[PDB]
């Protein structure tokens, strides 16, 4: 009767809510081909596209949150469900917790144990008298001196397979049929706040999921300018993710060139035993360049001042206490895991622009036996490596902590955080969310029908 | 892909074409590459079944018989597609959509098909 | 929803469109609560196949070629809509079921689209 | 059931029609008896999309608006029907079948509905 | 009843008002929760008070 | 093996048992006591 128009249907119209799915993953179709028995998460794992396509959406805002992100939680619970997955199909190593009978190793106050002790062989007879090789934080004496397993009071063991490998590789996250992942193409973006430059991808990304505490390895450059994120700044409670400019070289390594017993514990099982350490006697140790990471400093500790003012001092100081994950830099490098005392390069105190030799070390601790993400029920045994092992990595970034002692208005002092790997993956997922695409869309014209 | 979200919904209906579209033994892993794409060709079906229920029964773009209300979102034509966007445009009619909705199953393709066999006895 | 299932057929073409519609990480029940919605997917797909083929290719009512045999349910019209009902109906047709059937798909689309085709040549 | 696969492309489109179609609580080899059935529906909607984005919106055979290039098979009709058969005809076709299926989507169903939006408003 | 004059079936019955019944444990119990480990520690039953 | 006796009425209808346990360690047992049920448990 009264015109005009009429309501039609659109199919495929551009518009999308904020929303979360079910992401997987993506190898690149050449870690398949890099093997050794499915290497970290790539077994059956998705190929990404030889060609990822980015599409730059023009006259567009967008509006970003890092910390509500959805695709950190997701990673979280994958590189755990993951790391389950891995130690479910291997040798449970239950009857380890005989009595140890150990000694002290013939300088530095005999970090290593030499122990002794009773272990079934194949038949269920006669025991066998065997000996191994444990680090000081893989054992606690009871009450010769006499020692035992530290995990065995707590929880259960299990030892990791020697065919899979702990190395990181690329995984680029993707978002299925009806989904879309935002991205944010600015140089300076701290995680909060409107985007005016935002582009669509189908996956993230080259993803390296490298588990480490007080130093990002292997990240993502910053452009431009260092980077500074915190959830909630003025508040001490909240850790401060930094992101860098230059990436500063760290080399750690395993000065201890080792031997692998590979006893029986039968039938069909087979342990590998630490044996005899063949080399420097050392302790593990950590290089940093002076030259590079003062540098850094410099350039980092000028950006503290874009919000705690113009003027002030900042004094750097190693971990306040805690849990070993949280007061030492906690990696892999060829399987083991360092536990690294980062006290040396945290010790400096800074003027307004300036703080007041060739190389700088870092005593490093191995530790076999290990419960991360707190876990109870389940501690993960690293096997010994063959020969000296050496690895170079990049140090992309930091997480940190600001005292609560204030004395606000006078000084203020940052320390290594660490705890939450959720912050580690919210460093390489700032630029990413979620939206689900709504095509379907109605539009006033004309056409009616006959 | 997406490219006009950000320009007018005039200029937007040149691209509508292609945002149409774009071992397996494990006992993990395999779910988590699996339940992500079945719920995609359950959300696929969802928006499918609704165009062939409407006036559509075809994709893209299909007209209907239902007469624009004025209650909803009083406009000028040009103020539509040559001034306005998508996304801006969806935010309005956000209150009058579930309305629409039961006006081209109900009003249309209930009382159409049916008007269409009496029609088409003589 | 299914409201008319005691009324006459006359009556029950009403309410026919009402009929048309109404962490996932477990090691099981997840099975239980799979098994069940992807056979009503395929159990779906096996009516909506069946649809395109014959002479609808849409959905609620759609006519046909097909003349009606005396042989199968000779009845007066006003005794079939008026006077009977669906439950009632489907239970003489039963024998005759699976040969209209064959009626639609190959004595029409078959025959049909091969006829447009001659018919659109010219 | 591809019958007529050695016969002409002549005789092969009078049996086109036959050829459209032919506890689960286990741990194992409920994966193997379903891995295969869910790519088959994977498969079947994949040609189902391509058959409605086209000038088609229907199964079996469907016309369109695109002419046919000389370049592509260049050829004289009864000895494309006649003398020829499907798989000896696919084979040459195998180098513009990506050309043609553009022609398709892009020439027509897109700028098709969009003609008759535009012959819809008079 | 499946089959009411065959005896070998069993007679169901449904009640009107529902009766208030009481049972009680009058033993006043304490959990040993004894470790047999590694990670694994059972519940013993202990004395009663 | 459970060595069992009678607790301190009704007649002893709950059994004091004592036996060898498996510790954490695969070495050393462990002596503890439980209490079962008469339901639960038979003399051999
Ligand atoms: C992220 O991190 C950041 C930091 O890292 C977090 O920021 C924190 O945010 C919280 C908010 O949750 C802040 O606490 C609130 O502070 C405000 C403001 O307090 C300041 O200013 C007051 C007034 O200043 C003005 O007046 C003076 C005098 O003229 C003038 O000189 C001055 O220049 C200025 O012009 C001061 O009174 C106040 O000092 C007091 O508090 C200090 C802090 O504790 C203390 O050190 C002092 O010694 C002194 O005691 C301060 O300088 C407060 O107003 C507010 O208080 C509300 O909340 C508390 C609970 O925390 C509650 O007990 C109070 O009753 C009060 O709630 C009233 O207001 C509500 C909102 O209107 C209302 O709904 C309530 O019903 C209630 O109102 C009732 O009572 C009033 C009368 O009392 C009545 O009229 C009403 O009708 C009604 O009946 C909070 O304390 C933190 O300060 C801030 N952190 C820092 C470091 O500053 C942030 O939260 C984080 N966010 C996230 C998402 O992570
Ligand atoms: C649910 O539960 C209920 C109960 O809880 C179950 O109910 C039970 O059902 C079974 C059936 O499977 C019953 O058994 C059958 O009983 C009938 C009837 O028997 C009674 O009546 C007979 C005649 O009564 C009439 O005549 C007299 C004389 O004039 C008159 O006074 C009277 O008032 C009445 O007018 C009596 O002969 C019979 O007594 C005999 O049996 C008693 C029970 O054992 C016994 O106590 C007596 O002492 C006496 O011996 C009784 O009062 C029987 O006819 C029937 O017998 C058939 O089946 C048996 C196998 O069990 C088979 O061996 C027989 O040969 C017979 O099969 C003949 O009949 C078939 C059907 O026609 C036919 O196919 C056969 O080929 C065969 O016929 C052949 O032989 C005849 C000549 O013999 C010949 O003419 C034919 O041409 C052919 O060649 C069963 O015994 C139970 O009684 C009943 N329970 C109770 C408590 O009653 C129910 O099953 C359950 N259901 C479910 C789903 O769970
Ligand atoms: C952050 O990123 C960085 C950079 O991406 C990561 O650094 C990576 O670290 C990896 C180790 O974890 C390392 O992998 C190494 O690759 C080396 C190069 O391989 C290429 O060259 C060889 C030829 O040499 C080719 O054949 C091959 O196909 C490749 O093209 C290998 O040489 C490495 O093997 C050695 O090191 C590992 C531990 O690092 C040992 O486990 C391994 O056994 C090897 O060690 C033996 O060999 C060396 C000499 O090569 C001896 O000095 C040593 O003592 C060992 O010898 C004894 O042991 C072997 C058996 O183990 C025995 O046969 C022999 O007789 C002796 O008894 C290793 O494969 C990546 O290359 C490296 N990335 C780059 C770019 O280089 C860093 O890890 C990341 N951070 C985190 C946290 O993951
Ligand atoms: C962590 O470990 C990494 C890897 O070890 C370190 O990075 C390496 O750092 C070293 C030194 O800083 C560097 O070595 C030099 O590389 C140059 C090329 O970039 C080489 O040309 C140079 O070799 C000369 O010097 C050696 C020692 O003096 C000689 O043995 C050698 O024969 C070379 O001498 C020649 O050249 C001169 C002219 O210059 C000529 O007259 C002579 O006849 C002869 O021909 C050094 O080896 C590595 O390149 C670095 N590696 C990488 C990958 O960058 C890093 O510093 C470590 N970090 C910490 C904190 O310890
Ligand atoms: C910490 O960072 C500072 C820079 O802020 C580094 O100072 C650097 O010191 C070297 C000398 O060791 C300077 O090189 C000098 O260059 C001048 C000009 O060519 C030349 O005249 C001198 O003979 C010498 O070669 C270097 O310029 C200077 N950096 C800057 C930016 O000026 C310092 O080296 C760092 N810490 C360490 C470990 O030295
Ligand atoms: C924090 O870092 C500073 C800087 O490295 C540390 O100062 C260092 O202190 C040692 C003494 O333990 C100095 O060694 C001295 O060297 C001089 C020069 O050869 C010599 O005369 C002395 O006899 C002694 O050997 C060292 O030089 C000095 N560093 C510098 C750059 O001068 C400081 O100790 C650190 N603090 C903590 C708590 O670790
Ligand atoms: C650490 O950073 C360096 C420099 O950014 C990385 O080396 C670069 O690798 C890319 C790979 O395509 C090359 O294009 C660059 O030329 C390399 N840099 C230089 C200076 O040549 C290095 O790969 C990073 N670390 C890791 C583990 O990847
Ligand atoms: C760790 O202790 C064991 C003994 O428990 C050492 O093994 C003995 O080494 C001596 C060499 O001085 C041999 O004579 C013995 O026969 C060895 N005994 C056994 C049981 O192996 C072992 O050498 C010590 N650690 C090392 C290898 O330095
Ligand atoms: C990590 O480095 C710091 C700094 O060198 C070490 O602190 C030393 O602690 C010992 C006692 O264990 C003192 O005798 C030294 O005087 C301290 N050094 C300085 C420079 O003050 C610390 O021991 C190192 N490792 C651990 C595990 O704490
Ligand atoms: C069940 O028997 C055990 C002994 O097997 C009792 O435990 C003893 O209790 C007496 C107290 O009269 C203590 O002096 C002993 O040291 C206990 N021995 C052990 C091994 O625990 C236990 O008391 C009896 N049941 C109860 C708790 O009444
Ligand atoms: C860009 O988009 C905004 C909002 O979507 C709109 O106001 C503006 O007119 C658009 N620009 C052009 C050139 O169409
Ligand atoms: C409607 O659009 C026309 C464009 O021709 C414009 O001149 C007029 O002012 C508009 N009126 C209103 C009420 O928007
Ligand atoms: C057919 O229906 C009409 C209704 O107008 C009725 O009068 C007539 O008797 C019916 N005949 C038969 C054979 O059912
Ligand atoms: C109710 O249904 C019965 C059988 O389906 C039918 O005989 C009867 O006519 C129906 N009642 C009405 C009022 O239509
Ligand atoms: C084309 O077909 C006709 C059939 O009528 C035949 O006579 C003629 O020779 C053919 N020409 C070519 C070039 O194939
Ligand atoms: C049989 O097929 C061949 C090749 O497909 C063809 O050359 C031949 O003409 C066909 N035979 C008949 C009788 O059509």
């Amino acid at each position: 009767r009264a015109e005009n128009l009429w309501v039609t249907v659109y199919y495929g119209v551009p518009v999308w809510k904020d929303a979360e799915t079910t992401l997987f993953c993506a190898s690149d179709a050449k870690a398949y081909e890099t093997e050794k028995h499915n290497v970290w998460a790539t077994h059956a794992c998705v190929p990404t596209d030889p060609n990822p396509q980015e599409i730059h959406l023009e006259n567009v805002t967008e509006e970003f949150n890092m910390w509500k992100n959805n695709m950190v939680e997701q990673m979280h619970t994958d590189i755990i469900s993951l790391w389950d997955q891995s130690l479910k199909p291997c040798v449970k190593l239950t009857p380890l917790c005989v009595t140890l009978q150990c000694t002290n190793v013939t300088d530095m106050r005999g970090e290593l144990k030499n122990c002794s002790f009773n272990m079934t062989t194949e038949l269920r007879d006669k025991k066998q008298k065997v000996y191994s090789l444990f680090y000081r934080l893989d054992v606690v004496q009871i009450n010769n001196k006499e020692y035992r397993l530290i995990n065995c009071n707590t929880s259960a063991i299990t030892q990791a397979c020697p065919k899979v490998s702990f190395e990181p590789i690329p995984i680029h996250y993707c978002a299925p049929a009806g989904f879309a992942i935002l991205k944010c193409k600015d140089k300076k973006f701290n995680g909060t706040g409107p985007c005016p430059s935002v582009s669509t991808v189908q996956c993230t990304h080259g993803i390296k999921p490298v588990v480490s505490t007080q130093l990002l390895l292997n990240g993502s450059l910053a452009e431009e300018e260092v980077m500074i994120r915190s959830e909630n700044i003025t508040n001490n409670a909240k850790n401060i993710l930094v992101q860098f400019n230059t990436p500063v070289q760290i080399n750690c390594t395993r000065p201890n060139n080792n031997t692998r017993k590979s006893i029986r514990i039968g039938p069909g099982q087979a342990f590998y035993a630490t044996g005899d350490i063949i080399g420097d006697i050392r302790q593990a140790h950590c290089n940093v360049s002076k030259a590079t990471w003062n540098e850094t400093l410099g350039k980092v500790v000028k950006q503290l001042r874009k919000h705690f003012g113009n003027n002030t001092i900042i004094r750097f100081a190693n971990s306040s206490g805690g849990d070993l994950e949280v007061t030492t830099h906690s990696f892999n490098c060829g399987g083991e895991f360092f536990y690294c005392n980062t006290s040396g390069l945290f010790n400096s105190t800074w003027i307004s622009n300036t703080s007041v030799n060739d190389s700088i070390t870092l005593p490093c601790r191995i530790k076999q036996i290990i419960n991360m993400w707190q876990r109870i029920g389940q501690a993960m045994y690293a096997p010994p490596i063959q020969g000296v092992i050496r690895c170079v990595s990049n140090i992309t970034g930091l997480i940190l902590t600001r005292d609560g002692g204030s004395t606000n208005s006078t000084t203020e002092t940052f320390r290594p955080g660490g705890g939450d790997m959720r912050d580690n993956w919210r460093s390489e997922l700032y630029k990413y969310k979620v939206v689900k695409i709504e095509p379907l869309g109605v539009a006033p014209t004309r056409c009616k029908r006959r | 892909f997406l490219g006009a979200a950000g320009s007018t919904m005039g200029a937007a209906s040149m691209t509508l074409t292609v945002q149409a579209r774009n071992l397996l033994k494990l006992t993990v892993w395999g779910i988590k590459q699996l339940q992500a794409r079945v719920l995609a060709v359950e959300r696929y079906l969802r928006d499918q079944q609704l165009l062939g229920i409407w006036g559509c029964s075809g994709k893209l773009i299909c007209c209907t018989n239902v007469p624009w209300n004025s209650s909803w979102s009083n406009r000028n034509l040009s103020e539509i597609w040559d001034n306005m966007t998508w996304l801006q445009w969806d935010k309005e009619i956000s209150n009058y959509t579930q309305i629409i909705y039961g006006l081209l199953e109900e009003s249309q393709n209930q009382q159409e098909k049916n008007e269409q066999d009496l029609l088409a006895l003589d």
